């Protein structure tokens, strides 16, 4: 069989740690990675000539990617082209073979509707603009390129078509992870502690939600107290039924910074329908890689929760 | 000050003497008598030049045929195999340290009590209902009228603090162990005639297995786990240090990191000086002479299915066991009756 | 990096020029800043791979694995 | 008759050659090519004079710089580290036996397939989804178009028949293992620089522990137990033979005698030639050169609480593993496609 | 103060570093550069935890990927096998200590001189007419423009002071030696492929003999005995220390007591700190870490026929040889030109 997983976000294709957590979960033996900048129509020269970004529905051969994607189901080794990233040009293609798990990730994994009918499980990954700025400050600060504070003006110039081109895809994804500045902590820089939330969608079977103590009644839980000595500022979870874009969703939400072990196992003991064959398996998957960015906050929690639901969908698809 | 004696100046006796020479100032114990089957000229040499702990350095060792001068401190010495002909009341002996591996019975060890000694601490798992005590688990709960006390084996003395911590934190249903043990003096060097056949074979050549009941001695020192702990031992050609594997079946489920956290904080609150915790990738010979009675190896701890835990513990069965013997001896000196 | 090291500053000069001159809010200079951000993204991809520069073992065991320094008989 | 080759004339290669010299008449295999990083003068000496299996006696070993005459039988020999420059199609090679410990990947081992060989049998737990097969468990279920097959490690090759028998007779929920392993060639002799720190230390001196995934390879060769079997290894200073401890948590309760009965009759019906059953009090060096891939030690089998079993198995990781390699090679010769 | 460097951070390098950490205050030498084929994270661990000399205790050892902090003292560290790409003039290196066992030729060792180092001291008997110097025999007679100097082997470094004393006191016609040598890192652990066949066999199992010319190096460091001294070596499974037998044919006749008297007074007048004299019945492991480069064993010295003498000398080929290397390095620092 062929299963398929759609990831959506502008974190750079193969440049986000969610794929790394999926690699720790499945293994690169069982899955292969497909970037989606490879199906660009023409180059950055023709982007400058046509005056167009890399976000245009003109800018990709959306039909040949569909033909290779449908041929992925039939077992044959696909021949996919490669965007030469340094030059902006296009490599003559590479013949790669299908695997047990196939992923699809790029700026438009979901813009096509026939592949939206093809993708077995979908993830959009949203980022608020504040932690965009806080990540670009780290981007041009660690490199010391000295290109800051007009990239601020690149943000809002990149903004308007992006909301037209990309953001209506989240109206069709299953799970969407938003990352916000933390309401809890104020006297830091604006990107230390994240306020993350995984708006997951009901409906489509196999995918359960992961509900905190009750399906469908908003519950804001702080695990500090008689059995956990919370540091500053500690965790503040949330939950809530909601209808996002007129669709039955269930936001599960975490604010805070995981400072130690027991506060991360105590949270995991109380989530429900998390689909583990193993007690504390989510905590083990958190602490197999202490060095990954975002393990100390809820981003690494939610990414591995989504990947664990991907295990659930894979077990549903392969019996 | 308590005048103490040593029966059998072997490995445990030489290590006991060396430990007391390294812990002299804080001691209510004064070692005044030893007896081995050797003359006093030889065992002073064997005390000074240990081929495992190197040459002793701090104090001067010399002897003549009646006494041994260790660092200016004199100690008496005699040689007899009959425990009944021994000058105990002539020397004023409160506590004798049985370390021959011969007198494991109550009736055997009580020969010193009859011959004029007041208390006996035997460094072996004794036959019969001898009260056994491990420092760090139940070294408090001895009655001071119990004059014949027993420290358990080195394997039990290592394993029981870990089992105490895991039983208090998680609760234990069952538990196995398999200690990879250094070769001891009982094994014959070449293939020679011996009472047990698996100890009859060569020690430097072979992994010889043996069945031990020293896992069950944890069920003595922890009463609510008796009949639930059993294990075997593997003697491999390493001379000094050993490691013990321990498989427990806990019932409160957990992960591999949490048991390491539990034992790490237990190393710093209650089992301090008993259990050391090491997150290094060390090997066996980096534990020759370590003071703790169990070094938990952190990187190998694993949990399968939530309710099945495996730990491994380095321990030195010649130095740390002697340290626990001397700590038990001082702790019975502090509550002399 | 020298080539993209120059090209990022060249596209930065163009970002100062074309989006002050030919329309600050239209598709042209949005394509220009999109290009410069992709150049920055490939600088980031170069940066992370040079952070993961191995010192010796994933070189000497890359080319000659069976030497005694990195035989692993994971058995 | 199938023309076969040997990549890497090390311990596994020399034992493979010696086994084929002792099983020549019943063989569809003719060994025609070897390659080591040594000249052909040296490795013929190392074949004849093994310091573990003694001097070879049955056939005459000699060599010159281009061929090796073993008992009158000629065999070709070359030296190259690049697998791509090797005369395979020039020699007519169906099956090459990868035994360097280097080419564990599919892309590494497939270099021989590209260079002109038809099938490759790699004697290592390979990285990536390489089809693994153990003689006595699932040596039937290979598809003959699978040209790149892998035998597992020696520990897995010993452990998996016992786990097969206990899973069929009782059913297994979870299972640990702790193999007391003989030291292999990867460890540095003195404390020298090495990629992993616990293998960097001295081999003759130390119990060095190591983490292995070779327990999980049982979950490959038995599919319904994957993710349920894990264990560590202990390398002790014995040169040849090793023993594996195995703790399983069965669910159908039983006693210690019954599992011995089950494995004893499985030794005589299905696992004949794989599992030997010994009710003797032997020790390690009485298994140098034993033909079975697991000798179950009978006197140490124990069951606590009905649902928790421990067995131990002697196995020779240099001779019996070579025997299983040669049996798998002949069994793929008998179903050549 | 002389900035010095270490090529090859093996046994001799780790012992050299440990000796300089124990002789820091009286040193005109500051160790500023090392290079091994390992990363700087591993060899700091191997420096701190030596499985032969125990855990280092006096100073703290830590590292990151570019430098190593030994007791607060920083030292640089790099990794390259080509000696020509090495930052010597970038680091200001007067003396580099060649200890890889690779660069024994003049043209090999002179690559460091070309690459920007001022003097090289190689810790091996070098091929070709490299000026060799032994501390205690002819450490005075070096010309300071000789930038490429060689210390001899450990066997020669032990044997030559005894031969100097016996040649001055009695006069030597001929002389044999047979050193019972501890196993070194060059031998393969199991029977693996090797350039010389007698080093190809197992080290922990075997007395492997080898032919050495290190007896003839005494004829280099003592010129009037060249072509008169020859001997073999026996590698036995002891890890650290070794003993050398020495049979000389003197011409001035004497008895066994008189040669002991001669060497005893030479231990107290001229060879002080080089030759120690021991009238104890010690054994091998009581010389791990001894500072002298030869401990003469007194009870075994014998003379047959007046003109035929045999001595035996304990010596540590990993610690005392490093001590003589560091003494030669300081002695060339004291006469820097
Ligand atoms: N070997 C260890 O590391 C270790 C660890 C823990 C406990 N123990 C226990 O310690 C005891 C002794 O161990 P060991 O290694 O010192 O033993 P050992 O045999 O090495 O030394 C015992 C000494 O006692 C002498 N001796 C024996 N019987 C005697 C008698 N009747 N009268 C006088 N002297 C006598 C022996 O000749 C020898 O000198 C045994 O019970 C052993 O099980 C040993
Ligand atoms: N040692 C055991 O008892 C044992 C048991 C089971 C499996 N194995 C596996 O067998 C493999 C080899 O074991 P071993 O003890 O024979 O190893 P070894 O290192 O003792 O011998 C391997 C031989 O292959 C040679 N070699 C290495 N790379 C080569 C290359 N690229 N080209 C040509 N020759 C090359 C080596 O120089 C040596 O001659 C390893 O995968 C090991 O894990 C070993
Ligand atoms: N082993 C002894 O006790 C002893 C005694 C006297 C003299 N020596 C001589 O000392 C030398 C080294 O002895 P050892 O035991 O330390 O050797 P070793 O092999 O144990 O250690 C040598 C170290 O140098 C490294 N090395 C080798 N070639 C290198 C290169 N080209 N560049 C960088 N690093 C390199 C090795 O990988 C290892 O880290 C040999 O000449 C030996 O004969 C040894």
């Amino acid at each position: 069989r062929v299963v398929l997983i759609g990831v959506a976000g502008d974190s750079g294709c193969g440049k986000s740690t969610f794929l790394r957590r999926l690699a720790d979960l499945f293994g690169e033996d069982f899955m292969t990675v497909i970037c989606l900048d490879d199906y660009h129509s023409l180059d950055r020269k023709q982007r400058k000539e046509m005056g167009i970004t890399a976000l245009d529905p003109r800018a990709n051969n959306f039909d040949l990617m569909y033909e290779q994607i449908k041929a992925l189901k039939n077992g044959e080794s696909i021949m996919k082209p490669i965007y030469n990233h340094e030059t902006g040009t296009i490599d003559p293609p590479e013949k790669v073979d299908p695997n047990h798990v196939i992923v699809i990730e790029g700026l438009h994994p979901l813009y096509d509707e026939r592949v939206r009918s093809l993708i077995d499980f979908s993830v959009y990954l949203d980022i608020s603009d504040d932690v965009k700025i806080a990540w670009k400050i780290k981007r041009d600060m660690a490199e010391r390129g000295h290109s800051y504070e007009d990239v601020i003006a690149s943000i809002n110039a990149r903004r308007p078509d992006f909301m037209a081109y990309i953001d209506p895809q989240k109206q069709y994804a299953d799970v969407v992870l938003q990352i916000l500045p933390s309401q809890l902590a104020k006297e830091e820089k604006v990107g230390n502690i994240l306020r993350v939330r995984m708006l997951q969608r009901e409906g489509i079977p196999g995918f359960e939600p992961v509900y905190l103590f009750d399906e469908g009644s908003t519950i804001t839980w702080i695990p500090c107290g008689r059995k956990l000595t919370c540091s500053y500022p500690g965790i503040r979870l949330s939950y809530g039924p909601d209808e996002y874009y007129g669709h039955p969703v269930s936001v599960l939400e975490v604010d805070g910074r995981f400072e130690k072990l027991d506060e991360l196992i105590y949270i995991e003991s109380h989530l429900s329908n998390t689909s583990t064959k193993h007690y504390g398996e989510v905590t083990e998957l958190l602490l197999k890689h202490r060095d990954y960015p975002g393990s100390d906050n809820g981003s690494g929690l939610f990414q591995v929760l989504t990947g664990l639901k991907m295990r659930a969908t894979y077990e549903r698809l392969t019996s | 000050m308590v005048r103490v004696a040593i029966n059998g100046f072997g490995r445990i006796g030489r290590n006991f003497m060396r430990c007391w020479l390294q812990r002299k100032a804080n001691s209510k114990l004064e070692i005044v008598g030893i007896n081995d089957t050797s003359d006093p000229r030889t065992n002073a040499h064997l005390l000074k030049y240990d081929s495992m702990l190197g040459i002793f350095q701090d104090a001067e060792i010399t002897a003549d045929d009646d006494c041994i001068y260790a660092g200016g401190h004199a100690v008496k010495c005699v040689s007899d195999r009959n425990p009944e002909n021994l000058p105990w009341s002539a020397w004023g002996i409160d506590l004798v340290i049985e370390a021959t591996g011969v007198f494991t019975s109550r009736e055997g060890a009580s020969k010193h009590l009859s011959a004029g000694a007041k208390k006996v601490l035997i460094t072996a798992p004794g036959k019969g209902n001898i009260p056994t005590y491990v420092v760090g688990v139940n070294h408090h709960t001895y009655d001071p009228s119990e004059d014949i006390v027993s420290n358990a084996s080195c394997t039990t003395n290592c394993l029981a603090p870990i089992v105490k911590v895991l039983h208090e934190a998680f609760g234990i249903q069952q538990g196995m162990m398999t200690t990879t043990h250094s070769y001891t003096g009982d094994q014959r060097l070449l293939d020679a005639s011996h009472r047990d056949l698996r100890r009859a074979r060569a020690a430097a050549m072979n992994i010889v297995p043996t069945s031990t009941g020293a896992a069950k001695a944890v069920g003595l020192v922890i009463p609510e786990l008796q009949g639930k702990l059993n294990g075997i031992a593997l003697r491999v050609p390493t001379p000094n240090v050993s490691v013990v594997d321990f498989v427990a079946q806990v019932e409160k489920p957990t992960i591999a990191e949490q048991v390491n956290q539990v034992i790490k904080e237990a190393s710093e609150t209650t089992m301090k000086g008993i259990i050391h915790y090491s997150e290094l990738e060390l090997v066996s010979s980096d534990y020759r002479g370590h003071n703790a009675s169990s070094i938990l190896d952190a990187s190998l701890t694993m949990v399968l299915g939530g309710n099945l835990v495996k730990v491994v513990a380095w321990y030195d069965n010649e130095w740390g066991y002697s340290q626990r013997v001397l700590d038990l001896a001082e702790h019975m000196a502090a509550h002399w009756a | 990096m020298s080539n993209l090291e120059k090209q990022i500053e060249q596209a930065r000069e163009e970002a100062h020029k074309i989006c002050d001159t030919e329309g600050a809010t239209s598709g042209q200079c949005a394509a220009a800043w999109d290009a410069l951000e992709e150049l920055q993204a490939e600088a980031a991809h170069q940066r992370a791979e040079q952070q993961d520069h191995k010192t010796s073992f994933q070189q000497y065991c890359d080319d000659n694995p069976d030497a005694a320094e990195c035989r692993i008989y994971d058995d």
